[PDB]
């Protein structure tokens, strides 16, 4: 019953497409990207932008499947501009005894949001 | 950088000080690179984790020395390194394992098919 | 026992009605407000403001039914002032296969913080 | 098993007494401070600077009973001086059935950190 | 079913050996680190930086078992340099009947990463 | 911006494009409005996601050509674009829908029902 | 601010809407204040939540018209309003309220006795 | 700062304070330090907590006089102080610990215990 919180999924380095202060907050990601990192819909989300630093949590909406939309909307658009790289994760809670065991789904991104790769674990940096 | 599969053709210091804790029994030169003599590469933040050496002769091609760094196994590094270098070599049909100095022939068994291979005497194929 | 993180429900653009540093910090709301959006009185909330870019988190308290009030009280009161439009919002966990159905409860808003609309549902973004 | 975010107990405009830089990094709090509050000792804590504008989280340990001391401790302490005005409060979780009835366990200070008064409730806000 | 949030662990003042943007995102910490203060691999952790007084979150990947390696990995890179001291937390979930019995796992570094003393509880301040 | 019914009086580039992703079958022009030939679109986010064509002839108004674009249904988009339909024309006090074109008969009349319209014969009704 | 019991002496052009809310039935001036004829009132946010009129002969005191806006209610108001109005009085040894106008007579006993008032005939006393 | 065993050989003033509340029944000076009487204490953000005096003969070493403020008890900072003297004093093979002045002598031998010690007639002794 100590209950972690552990990395659920990333996106890695997706490139913003939209970014719009009038638009619904929220961030709306293409489906083929939700379903590799297995976010849900209406799931919260963390949002880190490499280009500026910044660093932002919100939730995540649909965008039509095979767009490649990275939509972030609302106030959120204070936070990022269009063509920045972000890195987007959410996190679940499992119990210690599961999260020993627990292989995160990542998808590396290239180019304008070429998806090259889906994976169950990050290496282990050496020296 | 994430993890990245390089063909090596030239090496920097830093690549043989990491292929020396990946090959600590080759000691390169000794590594002759060429067009059919190819060596590919793990690359993660900056360091190389895994290495290979490939063998090209058109159709048939030929593996050996696979090693992942121990600090780094079971996180998908050999995977990717093999899956890379057969999708970087389309010509070839047939692919070679020998067992040659697999310290866990069990272990690489259960590698090797995960990737298609099967085994047989002496190593492991996949000739589609 | 996978535990995701969700959006329970939002108040879309309402208007900031007070902002004061003595007041007792919290986030003050109109109780009709609450119950539309499924928050609860003492539950934390997200706030993020569209007028100048802040996020921050507190809890809310009620205001008297149908006054209208968005009250952003105490230290809060740093991080908006009277007339900004900001998203309010509240997060519940459930269980994976929960949060696959789960619909949250969304209310939107125009004018003098008139609730215009409520829904269980954000559309897809298309392109 | 949807599971709610609720306010567990705050102090309210506690004074600081300590700011170190190279004191160990937590809050401490007199314990007698920590009781009325219901914080436990390694609790995570939310502090929000009612002098500075500034809100961080960190985690609470025990000052000796009756010291009055609010010492913000390592690198907590490049976001509170000696002398502001921070209120404190810890979150729990609880399924929705029970947050509905929950009562927070709130304590207010005047001066030099005298308790004034504990209570289970916040009023509402009138217009 | 009250469920507190408590100090898991933490490393206590250890110094920033990399911190590069282009590297893969996240915290990158010696295996015997993480083990001293019960990280896990894929963990969630704040960052609380004594040296420039920034505070981030993100999550642990694994270092090479004794290399001494703290990174701070793509866009963290933004919030931390080489030699900067920072303290990394991680918190975990727990019943209150649980949490006041419960003792995190601390552990101390001083010099180049030199781990000095691991311990089960902070103590008391006094006056 | 949020999920906005509107009427359609002029189209812009965008709309032409929107349009014929939700009626591929339409060519607009062919697309006649005027006072009792009117369009009413869900907007959302600078886009539309459904449309319908409604004919008024005083107190009975015709519904026709209703659809969400499948991507973004059972989000309510539907319900809330009839919605705003019926209320935005207070003086229709029987409205009919007809059957025609519609892909799935069982799901739109399970949609009709719970806009409070009755199944017909050849289509729906809501004739208060 | 947070819940401040005040002692009401002079009133504002705020105090005089929140009292007329308060205490629909008074229409002030009617409120004469004097030493031994008081107001005591809850304030929370600038506004009034709560009061009570008190009457003191000195070693004996009376309270009537105690009322908390129906919308905070249950909240620790009335007892903290009434907690204070004792505590800044410590010469009265005999309380009494009467029940005059109290439109749920159990609710007030329940409430009552929690202050540790005893239920008599007429209303409430504490008479230490 | 940390918890940190420190060896005592000048007093500061907050030291003296410090000193008597961990020791009320000495008045200091009485506390002569020098190479074979020693006092180390344990610091924590900037005050003593606990305090020992250790006197050396050598291959042999007494403890007397082990107290942590009641306030911060059974956080680990005993067992922390008796390490560091231990460790410090690795000429020692024989220490011995009288049981004078000793509170509750159940409690003193359960935490002798756990760091190593044998209890005995009259104390506790860990002569490696
Ligand atoms: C000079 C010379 O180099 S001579 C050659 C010497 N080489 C050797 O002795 C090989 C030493 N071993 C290694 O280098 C590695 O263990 C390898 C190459 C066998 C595997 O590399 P890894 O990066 O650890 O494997 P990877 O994580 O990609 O595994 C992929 C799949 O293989 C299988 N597999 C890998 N390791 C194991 C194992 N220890 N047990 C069972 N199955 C395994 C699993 O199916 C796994 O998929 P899963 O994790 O989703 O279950
Ligand atoms: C040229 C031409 O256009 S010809 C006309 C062609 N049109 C068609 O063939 C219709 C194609 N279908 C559609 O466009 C849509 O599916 C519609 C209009 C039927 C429904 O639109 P949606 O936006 O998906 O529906 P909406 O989410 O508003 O649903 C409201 C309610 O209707 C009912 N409903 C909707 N879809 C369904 C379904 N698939 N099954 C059962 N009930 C449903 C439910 O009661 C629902 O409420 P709930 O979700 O709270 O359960
Ligand atoms: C002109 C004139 O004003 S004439 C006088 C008219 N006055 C009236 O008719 C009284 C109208 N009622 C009220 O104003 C209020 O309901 C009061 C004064 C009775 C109680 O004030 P509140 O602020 O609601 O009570 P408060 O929250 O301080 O309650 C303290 C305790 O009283 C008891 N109590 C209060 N309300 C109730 C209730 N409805 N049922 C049962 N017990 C109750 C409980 O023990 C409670 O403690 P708890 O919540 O820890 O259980
Ligand atoms: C003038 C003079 O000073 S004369 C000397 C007077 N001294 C006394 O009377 C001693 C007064 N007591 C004390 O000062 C303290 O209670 C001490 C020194 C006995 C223990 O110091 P603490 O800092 O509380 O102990 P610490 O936390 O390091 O305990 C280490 C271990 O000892 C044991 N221990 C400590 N206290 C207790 C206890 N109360 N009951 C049982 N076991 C205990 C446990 O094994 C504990 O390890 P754990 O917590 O992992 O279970
Ligand atoms: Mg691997
Ligand atoms: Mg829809
Ligand atoms: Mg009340
Ligand atoms: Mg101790």
């Amino acid at each position: 019953s100590m209950i972690r919180t552990m990395l659920q999924g990333k996106l890695h380095r997706v490139k913003v497409t939209h970014a719009d202060l009038h638009y619904e907050g929220s961030c709306a990601i293409d489906q083929d990207f939700l379903d590799a990192a297995g976010i849900l819909e209406n799931e919260a989300i963390d949002i880190w932008n490499v280009t500026n630093g910044k660093r932002f949590s919100v939730y995540a909406i649909a965008a039509e499947r095979g767009s490649r939309i990275i939509s972030v909307n609302g106030a959120a658009a204070h936070c990022a501009s269009v063509g920045d790289i972000v890195i987007i994760a959410s996190f679940v809670t499992m119990p210690d005894e599961e999260a020993r065991t627990w292989r995160p789904n990542v998808a590396y991104f290239e180019g304008d949001n070429e998806m090259k790769r889906t994976a169950k674990a990050i290496p282990v940096q050496v020296a | 950088m994430k993890l990245t599969i390089i063909r090596l053709e030239k090496f920097s210091d830093q690549d043989r000080i990491d292929l020396q804790k990946i090959w600590p029994e080759y000691s390169p030169s000794s590594l002759q690179v060429d067009d059919n003599h190819r060596i590919y590469a793990a690359r993660f933040n900056e360091r190389l984790l895994a290495a290979v050496r490939v063998t090209l002769s058109g159709t048939e091609g030929a593996l050996d020395s696979l090693r992942v760094r121990e600090v780094t196994r079971r996180r998908g590094v050999g995977q990717y390194l093999l899956e890379e270098v057969l999708r970087n070599n389309p010509g070839v049909s047939c692919w070679w394992m020998a067992d040659a100095g697999v310290e866990d022939r069990g272990v690489m068994t259960a590698f090797m098919q995960a990737l298609g291979f099967t085994a047989q005497q002496g190593g492991w194929e996949k000739c589609s």
